[PDB]
RNA sequence: GCCACAGAG
């Protein structure tokens, strides 16, 4: 699928898609950083206690 | 008397620096201009920058 | 089909054989209190769109524009406008840069931050003495509690030229308006200590206040009071004391096993206030941290008024600096009696495409005539002709433009001038923040050039561009003044053999 | 990355675009900027309270001897004074 | 020759048409005989507050001056220094100043005498030209209020400092000065400060009286202003419902109908603010021409209760007198 | 936060009709128009003083350190 | 500058010097320096001065002028329905001066009914106040907004608006005062005339002079732009609805022509340029024509007409867009692009080329936009913001280039362009050897 | 006594016989330059009547005198002074008239 | 004497220099500075 | 002739490499109504050949 | 990443308003005109338009 | 009395 | 201990009436939704990224050279791939192999 | 003094 876009975008150019398009923008919030932040700290703690 | 007293005083005194002139007169119009490409022959048919 | 989570959606009311699915009824029970949107979501009423999933639908903008073909209907325009943009009136009448430069310009307005602002101590803090609600506000107004807390003053606005010192955006203030109390704002600083208690056992002590042969406070310490923390009320000026630190001598650690147990004698190393106008002591704060230390916070204010050099914005931008500061007596006058507050240039509407700031004068002067907050939300509100009813059905021009009477000679204006309230917002950059001097001063010990910023008694760079320019005319003994005998002049010896 | 030799001497913010081919100056002064049509197109306003840090350095000739003597006497905090001397000597 | 007329997009004839110079014939030149006969005062109402009058036959300048004069120069009395005693307040100490400033009193300013301020700051008030005021005030709570609390004064008992509780302290011989008529606010019911229990203000106030431009507080006129009057002129008869719709154009106590002919007139063109409407529409348009009268003033005076609307006009054309005798008397500096 | 005691532009006092003005609209329950006309105020300037002003000091009174909580 | 004491805590500077500086009293902030030594002070008095220097080299044309509302306040004087009594003569005249100078009257222009004076005599008593300033010029010049006579036998003189100043000796004879005579730009001002004849300080004075009066002249006649100087008349909101509709039948008829593909092909562009061009072209000649109509129905004493007419900051277009159809909102040079796949909003047709969906605004400002018009002109206010932000990253360097190239050329003392090493780059400078400042 | 720096007479702007001149008044503003240039205007003698401010952010009125004929600048300035006093008393009278009426 | 005020039960209480910053009433440890008793003086204009 | 400038150099020289240097600057900057003066052009023209 | 968090500035109501519900920029800096800067017909209702 | 033009009063619920 | 913003689940003014907001010094009127640390009030923003677990289609004008890419996110790891044309021919990258 | 953002023309 991904050389068969590939092929339509090469066939006629109106099939780029805008790389600024709000629907390829993904909005990550406050809680998915913080979840990420304590999964590192919770592992590294773990670890120091093992 | 006008024609002469204008022509002489409009000699390039000796000690200007013109370098520096020339530049700041071609560079602050770089500043000032809107447009990049304009249409000459055949509207679209013909681009010049 | 896309089930990520992350993406952006809006709400919009699903239309179907040409008939909006929330019809008057449903509206009904909505305003009777019951039915929240969450109901109307479980209905089935209003679906979440995002951008993917409008590509292919059809949605319309207002009940007029329906045909059988649409899927979707917007459920109000004004979303397209945000928060901070939402306090515009009349936007849709103006031009887009305006709005973009009030977006950027609203946030740094000075007015109440908040109902618990003098219990609350920041770093720096403006507050307006006499806040006033806009008159031409709109629904974001009402809806994000703005007007409740407010930010800004209703100014009766006359748009001529009155002197040649309102020129290029400038403004003209009255000084009977400035003296009764318009844009008197207040700032606030905060100053904190923390006493840290060092490896010896050693820890800063606040105590004493000087006293000279006389028997009486010296002046460096006229407002320190008993402990060592500066009186609340008191006033501060440059060079004074406000809390009489002392820091242990012994600045190394080097702990000591051994006794020398007194004569362990502090420096001061107090806190001096080098400010350049009067300030304040409003708040004095004590604390213990969390590592059980001792915290000092002082809160200090001064009530500076309006000026030359302060900026003013209009919520169409429309930005500019106080130019002159005229008397009552030489401002125009109409035949009630009213003189105006602030006077701007007539220059500033036809390169800004600011119609919007005369619509907001008409309605202004409509509903202060009539007595009601008049709407101007984007796209809709109130319009034109019904203010137009109100001000001729009260007695006045149905353009505003009211004939005046010029104060300086007494004779009637040969043209009619706009006259309204229009709500301003005094912005925090300001004139008594950016003065600056130099003279001889602190030096870098690396470069023993002048240092950088007014935080530490800097200069002002003359960059390569400029020294370009000065090259330019031919003035030699300038920029060799300049650059050389008072920026950085070094007497040094050279060998003219070897040649170091 | 640290701050080596080659570092020092290229960029914005180095030595010769930085501090020599063009360098911050003493006695300047930065101020927002009013309107003021009354005065003359050669003219420009300086401030009270920015005049008496900003200085010039006048030497007394047989020309201006009273003058400056009064601009000494009147001291460094009224406007038509004085805030430093120097002599030969020192 | 004088009418300043409106059009609708100008306003013309506004300069001053009489000098000499002005014509070859030279009319207009001064005589006071000619100011003694032609001009004329008509006073249409006289409040304790506010009044009403009209100057008939005298230029634009004259006015203004009076005008400028009432503004800026008549001398008031108002609160310039206080000093605080405890100011335990959530309203900061200095807007307390300023209200306390811009109070009216209830004072004649010819009672006391003008601060010179050179003078040192222990000598400069004496009880001849300082009126002092002193304010003290302590809320507290009241036991027997109602359980229902909404409105904030029956919880408390001084919970509104108004402008009333300013009590008059003399000093000297101000206490004979002003024994038979005492000095107090003008207007009572001012809300200065709001206070919550556990909250006491003490504050003495020094009261001094300086001019109008040093600044707003001394400005012993709430509005002093004046509009010229306007003048309706009807070249050609109205008839019918279009005398109605002439009628629209108008405040409604300026333009009439007859009852004899039905054919409208003016009944007062001092009522009519000039909203010029009656230019707008093109079917009354070259019928009617709007205009003031430029040597006809309508002086609206309304103080702040310092003191009577009349003598603040007498002071200022004295204090104009007083100015042009002072010039008059010193002598050019060669 | 507080009713000014002076209008900014005209010079009328402004601070006698604050308190009327809030009675009035409470219980007689009037259209605010008719309520600034009844109190003595003609221009517009003092209509916008008492029109568009916030009462912050009954808000602000509520968080004083003076009183017991 | 000169420096003078004023106490109000910021720089003030007059108004005409602002345009070099670039100024915008915006909270802008500009910076003062003083030199130390006597011979940099000469130095900076001498060279740097700006009576010395009001001509840029760019191309010799005047740069310290009159600014906006300065020009505004020049045409009111100078227009032809003024006539001042003596009163206020003698008032303007003892205004823009300060009672510093000798004024001699000269006689009426009017005579029989009452003595008045032409409002262009102010300004010839500006120039020359009286016999002892030797301030005597001659010119003639074309305003902004010319208009040609009623016909080809008359010269310029008589021309309608009366655009064409003749000043002899030093009477205004014909022309009113707007930017292309008091302003920056053109090499034929008044101004210029006096500093390229009689010296710098002379045409110090004259602007001095223009600027006071000026600056308290428009305090006795006021100016204003309200709402009745934007709204329109009643024929405009007809004869705009029905050229749009004109407009819009004939690019739906090409719409519907393109889609059943049979459309006019260039000879060096496909069909969507053909599409392109011919939408575009129609468009712009229907918002051209629509505000030459608006504009041409607009009374007189219409104060941004005046605006647009005097040239003190503004512009025919600029009305045109406040008052008839907004136009096309062009970005990138082309009309409205397709964020979404063919079309701009979800709100339109799919695969829609109509132009009310491809970024028209229809409605003019005084009535309003609709929210596709207005995030279309949103769009092109914000590519307006890049590209101003982004040209100067860009000139700054080529600037910086040019000098760091050009800055050790100078002239030596026999007409010869020489470098630092002495190098000869030109034998005489420009071929002529005549200095383009002068 | 006499208060000396009240009025001055400007030297490098003044004619030689005394036709015009131009005075310089300290503690005055538009509300009394106004009315000299009112008066004043009122004579058959003068030409040339004319007010000004130099700087707003300076107290000060420079008032020009140019007439042509017999009269001088000094004595113009002085009777308008007269004549002012006079107007303003004839307006006190008649204004107090009118008041003890009512 | 009484100089200091704790932030809620707003009881004034001293704090000799051989004490702890801490409220004689409530376990909060705010002590705000109460008004100074010395004359202060603003100009109204 | 072209608007370049190193083909007019490679095929007629430099002196006419200048003249095309010098003929689309003023061409570039009349374009734009901005009126630089043309020996401001000479001097770029003569330093950069 | 760097840069997560930002001091909320009190200045006024609608300034601690609007730097919350504020969007950050994966593109540190541009130098392209029309790039990841340009206002896109997307945008409508998304993000603020002004 | 509920008409389709005040369809806005979704927007503060 | 976590630092947890206001106005959330777990802080004190969850759900408090005006006289609540009042006894705790807390303002009605406060936006929320920022954490308190150090006594410094920090807010995280929303930070915007290209859309993981998608596809990316992107091209160039004047280079004509095509690409298709995308964002490989797994909790443990995150990588990218690119399929990219060179001179009219389709060919894969990965930042661990090597070349196409 | 080194980094990070926030802004002003
Ligand atoms: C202030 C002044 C004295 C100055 C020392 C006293 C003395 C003379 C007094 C006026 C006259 O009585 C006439 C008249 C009477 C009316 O009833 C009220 C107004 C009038 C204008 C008076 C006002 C005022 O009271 C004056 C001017
Ligand atoms: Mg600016
Ligand atoms: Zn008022
Ligand atoms: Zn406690």
């Amino acid at each position: 699928m991904m050389t068969r876009r590939v092929v339509m975008a090469m066939y006629n150019p109106k099939m780029i898609d805008d790389r600024d398009y709000v629907g390829n923008k993904r909005l990550e919030l406050a809680g998915q950083l913080i979840s990420l932040l304590f999964e590192d700290l919770f592992k590294k703690f773990n670890n120091d206690f093992k | 008397e006008i024609a002469l007293f204008k022509y002489r005083k409009a000699r390039l005194e000796p000690g200007t620096a013109i370098g520096a002139i020339g530049a700041q007169s071609i560079g602050e119009p770089g500043t000032q201009m809107t447009l990049k490409t304009f249409h000459f022959a055949g509207v679209a048919s013909m681009n010049v920058t | 089909i896309a089930t990520d989570g992350g993406r952006i959606c809006r709400p919009l009311i699903i239309v179907s054989d040409g008939q909006s699915r929330v019809k008057d009824i449903h509206l009904r029970k909505l305003l009777d209190g019951e039915l929240d949107f969450d109901d109307f979501l479980k209905l089935g009423l209003v679906e979440y769109l995002d951008v993917n999933e409008e590509n292919d639908s059809y949605i319309a903008l207002y009940e007029k524009d329906i045909v059988p073909s649409m899927t979707h209907l917007e459920i109000e325009p004004f979303t397209i406008l945000g928060a901070v943009a939402g306090l515009i009136p009349y936007p849709h009448h103006n031009q887009s840069p305006r709005n973009t430069y009030q977006c950027a310009m609203g946030k740094q307005a000075i007015g109440a931050i908040a109902y618990n602002q003098f219990k609350r101590i920041d770093t720096l803090l403006y507050l307006m003495t006499y806040p006033q609600q806009p008159m031409v506000k709109t629904k974001t107004i009402e809806l994000i509690d703005y007007d409740k807390l407010p930010a800004g003053q209703n100014a009766t606005v006359a748009v001529m030229s009155y002197s040649g010192y309102d020129i290029e955006d400038a403004l003209v203030l009255n000084k009977s308006s400035i003296d009764r109390g318009f844009g008197r704002c207040e700032t606030r600083r905060k100053t904190t200590t923390v006493l840290k208690r060092y490896a010896n056992h050693t820890q800063d002590i606040i105590g004493g206040m000087r006293v000279d042969e006389n028997g009486d406070p010296i002046w460096q310490h006229q407002s320190l009071g008993p402990d060592g923390l500066g009186e609340v009320g008191m006033k501060v000026q440059s060079g004074q004391i406000y809390i009489n630190k002392s820091v242990p001598t012994n600045s190394a650690d080097a702990p000591n096993p051994n006794n020398v147990n007194v004569q362990t004698q502090y420096r001061e190393a107090p806190v001096i206030y080098r400010g350049p106008e009067p300030s304040h002591i409003d708040q004095v704060m004590m604390s213990v941290s969390d590592n059980d230390q001792a915290l000092i916070k002082v809160l200090l204010r001064q009530n500076r008024r309006p000026e030359l050099g302060d900026k003013f914005s209009s919520r169409h931008g429309q930005k500019g600096v106080c130019g002159i500061i005229v008397k009552q007596e030489d401002m125009p006058f109409n035949d009630q009696g009213i003189v105006p507050d602030i006077i701007m240039n007539p220059h500033g509407f036809p390169s800004r495409m600011t119609v919007g700031k005369m619509i907001e004068l008409i309605s202004g002067k409509a509903g202060v005539l009539n007595g009601t907050l008049e709407y101007g939300t984007c796209f809709g509100g109130s319009k034109l002709e019904d203010m137009s009813k109100i001000l001729v059905d009260q007695g006045f021009n149905y353009s505003g433009k009211d004939m005046l009477y010029s104060g300086i000679t007494g004779e009637c204006l040969q043209a009619y001038i706009f006259f309204g309230p229009i709500y301003y917002q005094k912005l925090k950059h300001m004139v008594l923040d950016k003065m600056h001097a130099r003279a001889r001063g602190p030096r870098a010990v690396l470069t023993r050039q002048p240092t950088e910023g007014r935080s530490r008694d800097g200069g002002l760079r003359l960059g390569e561009m400029e020294r370009d320019c000065v090259i330019a005319y031919g003035a030699s003994q300038l920029l060799l003044e300049r650059l050389m005998i008072s920026s950085d002049a070094f007497e040094v010896d050279v060998c003219d053999k070897c040649g170091l | 990355p640290i701050r080596g030799f080659c570092q020092r001497l290229k960029g914005k913010q180095g030595r010769f675009r930085g501090n020599l081919s063009g360098k911050r100056v003493d006695f300047s002064g930065r101020t927002v900027i009013s309107p003021d049509p009354n005065l003359s197109i050669d003219e420009v306003a300086v401030p009270d309270r920015v005049a008496k840090v900003l200085t010039y350095p006048e030497k007394v000739t047989r020309y201006n001897r009273h003058k400056l003597q009064e601009l000494i006497v009147n001291g460094p905090n009224v406007h038509p004074g004085a805030n430093y001397l120097l002599k030969r000597n020192e | 020759s004088n009418i300043v007329g409106i059009e609708y997009n100008r306003v013309t004839n506004t300069t001053s048409t009489d000098f000499p110079g002005f014509s070859k014939d030279a009319e207009n030149e001064w005589n006071v005989e000619k100011f003694k006969k032609d001009f004329e005062v008509n006073i249409s109402s006289l409040d304790a507050r506010e009044a009403n009058f009209d100057l008939i036959n005298i230029d634009t300048s004259i006015a203004n001056a009076f005008r400028r004069i009432m503004i800026s120069e008549v001398p008031s009395v108002a609160a310039e220094y206080v000093y605080f005693f405890n100011n335990t307040s959530v309203i900061q100490d200095e807007v307390l100043a300023h209200r306390i400033g811009l109070v009216p009193l209830k004072v004649d300013p010819d009672m006391l005498t003008w601060v010179d301020s050179n003078l040192p700051d222990d000598e400069k008030f004496t009880d001849e030209n300082t009126i002092v005021l002193s304010l003290n005030v302590k809320c507290t709570r009241n036991p027997d209020a109602p359980k229902g609390s909404t409105d904030p004064k029956e919880l408390y008992n001084n919970a509104h400092v108004y402008a009333r509780d300013l009590k008059f302290e003399p000093q000297g011989r101000q206490s004979t000065t002003f024994a038979d008529c005492p000095v107090v606010p003008a207007d009572p019911d001012i809300l200065l400060a709001k206070l919550r229990p556990g909250q006491e203000i003490s504050l003495k106030a020094h009261c001094i009286l300086g001019i109008g431009g040093d600044h707003a507080k001394f400005s012993p006129v709430s509005t002093a202003s004046y509009r010229l009057l306007p003048q309706i002129n009807i070249l050609q008869p109205i008839k019918g419902e279009s005398a109605r719709r002439f009628q629209k154009c108008f405040p409604p106590g300026v333009i009439g109908i007859d009852e004899g002919s039905d054919e409208a007139y003016v009944k007062d063109a001092r009522k009519d603010t000039v909203s010029r409407e009656v230019l707008r529409y093109e079917e009354f348009a070259d019928k009617v021409k709007l205009g003031r009268v430029r040597n006809h003033f309508i002086f609206n005076v309304e103080s702040a209760g310092a003191m009577t609307p009349e003598e603040i006009f007498f002071k200022s054309v004295r204090i104009l007198k007083n100015k042009a005798e002072y010039l008059k008397n010193c002598p050019i500096t060669q | 936060m507080i009713v000014p005691v002076r209008c900014f532009s005209c010079g009328k006092v402004v601070g006698d009709k604050w308190e009327s003005y809030l009675n009035l609209l409470q219980e007689d329950e009037l259209d605010e128009g008719t309520a600034l006309s009844r109190l003595g105020l003609k221009r517009y300037c003092c209509r916008r003083m008492i029109l568009t002003h916030v009462d912050l000091i009954e808000k602000f009174l509520r968080y004083n350190p003076l009183e017991k909580r | 500058h000169y420096a003078k004491i004023r106490p109000w805590r910021t720089f003030r500077l007059n108004e005409c010097v602002c345009t070099p500086y670039n100024a915008d009293f915006d909270g802008d902030e500009m910076n003062l320096h003083v030199p130390q030594t006597e011979e940099a002070r000469a130095e900076a008095i001498n060279l740097m001065g700006v009576k010395n220097n009001l001509l840029t080299p760019k191309s010799g044309e005047p740069i310290i002028a009159a600014t906006q509302d300065f020009i505004t306040g020049s045409y009111l004087i100078s227009h032809k329905d003024s006539f001042y009594d003596r009163a206020t003569l003698t008032q303007l005249l003892s205004m823009m001066s300060d009672g510093i100078e000798h004024f001699d009257i000269p006689p009426p222009a009017i005579m029989k009914p009452y003595y008045l004076w032409t409002g262009k005599q102010v300004f010839s008593l500006l120039i020359k106040p009286n016999h002892n300033s030797p301030v005597v010029i001659n010119l003639d010049a074309k305003n902004k907004v010319f208009v040609p006579p009623k016909s080809k036998s008359l010269p310029n003189e008589m021309s309608q608006n009366d655009g064409f100043v003749i000043i002899r000796g030093s009477q205004i004879l014909s022309g009113v005062m707007d930017k292309s005579v008091l302003g920056d730009g053109k090499k034929h001002s008044v101004f210029y005339t006096i500093l390229r004849d009689y010296g710098p300080q002379e045409a110090a004075n004259a602007m001095n002079r223009m600027a006071k009066l000026c600056a308290r002249f428009l305090g006795n006649r006021g100016f204003s732009i309200g709402i009745n100087d934007v709204t329109p008349a009643d024929d405009l909101k007809q004869k705009k609805e029905e050229l749009v509709e004109i407009a819009y039948h004939k690019c739906d008829e090409l719409i519907t022509l393109f889609n059943k593909g049979e459309l006019e092909t260039q000879p060096g562009c496909n069909e969507e340029q053909t599409l392109e061009a011919k939408i575009g072209g129609l468009l712009s000649k229907v918002r051209e024509e629509v505000g030459d109509v608006c504009i041409n129905e607009l009374d007189n004493w219409n104060a941004p007409l005046i605006m647009a007419t005097c040239g003190s900051k503004g512009s025919t277009l600029n009305v045109s867009q406040m008052v008839a159809v907004v136009g096309q909102q062009i970005i990138s040079g082309n009309r409205v692009p397709d964020g979404f796949q063919d079309r701009s909003l979800p709100h339109f047709p799919k695969n829609s080329k109509t132009p009310q969906s491809k970024g028209f605004v229809r409605n003019s400002f005084f009535s309003g936009l609709s929210p596709p018009e207005f995030l279309f002109h949103a769009i092109s206010g914000r590519e307006g913001l890049v590209d101003t932000a982004v040209k100067t990253a860009e000139t700054g360097y080529m600037s910086r280039r040019l000098m760091k190239s050009l800055e050790d050329l100078s002239c030596q003392y026999d007409n010869t362009v020489r470098t630092s090493a002495n190098g000869i780059v030109q034998f005489t400078y420009g071929g002529d050897g005549l200095d383009p400042l002068e | 006594e006499p208060d000396r720096e009240k009025i001055k007479l400007l030297t490098q702007a003044t004619s030689e016989d005394g036709t015009s001149a131009s005075f310089q008044i300290v503690e005055e503003d538009h509300t009394l330059g106004n009315a000299l240039r009112y008066v004043i205007m009122k004579n058959p003698d003068v030409e040339f009547c004319g007010y000004s401010i130099p700087h707003p952010s300076e107290n000060l009125l420079n008032i020009r005198i140019q007439t042509y004929g017999e009269t001088t600048a000094v004595d113009a300035l002085q009777k308008g002074l007269k004549d002012l006093m006079d107007l303003c008393d004839v307006v006190e009278s008649k204004f107090t008239e009118k008041i003890k009426s009512m | 004497t009484l100089k200091y005020i704790c932030a809620e039960c707003s009881s004034k209480l001293s704090l000799s220099r051989t004490d702890a910053v801490r409220c004689k009433d409530c376990g909060h440890r705010i002590l705000l500075k109460a008004r100074t008793k010395r004359l202060v003086q603003f100009e109204a204009r | 002739t072209t608007n370049h400038v190193l083909e007019v150099f490679s095929v007629l020289g430099i002196e006419a490499a200048r003249y095309s240097i010098i003929r689309e600057i003023n061409y570039t900057m009349s374009n734009h109504g901005m009126s630089v003066d043309p020996r401001h052009i000479q001097l770029l023209g003569d330093v950069m050949t | 990443r760097a840069g997560v968090t930002h001091v909320l500035s009190r200045l006024s109501y609608i300034s601690a308003l609007g730097m919350m519900t504020r969007i950050s920029s994966q593109f540190e800096k541009s130098r392209k005109v029309s790039g990841p800067r340009a206002l896109q017909p997307s945008q409508f209702g998304m993000l603020c338009t002004a | 009395i509920n008409t389709a033009q005040d369809k806005w009063h979704l927007l503060p619920a | 201990r976590m630092p947890i913003m206001l106005r959330s689940n777990k802080c004190i003014l969850y759900d408090a009436d005006e006289s609540k907001m009042a006894k705790l010094n807390e303002c009605p009127l406060d936006p929320g939704g920022y954490f308190i640390v150090n006594g410094t009030e920090k807010v995280i923003l929303v930070q915007e990224q290209l859309s993981k677990n998608r596809i990316i289609v992107e091209a160039d004008e004047k280079k004509g050279i095509v690409q298709a890419s995308v964002t490989s996110s797994t909790h443990e790891r995150k990588s990218k791939t690119y399929v990219i044309t060179k001179n009219g021919k389709i060919y894969l990258k990965h930042n661990s192999i090597a070349e196409e």
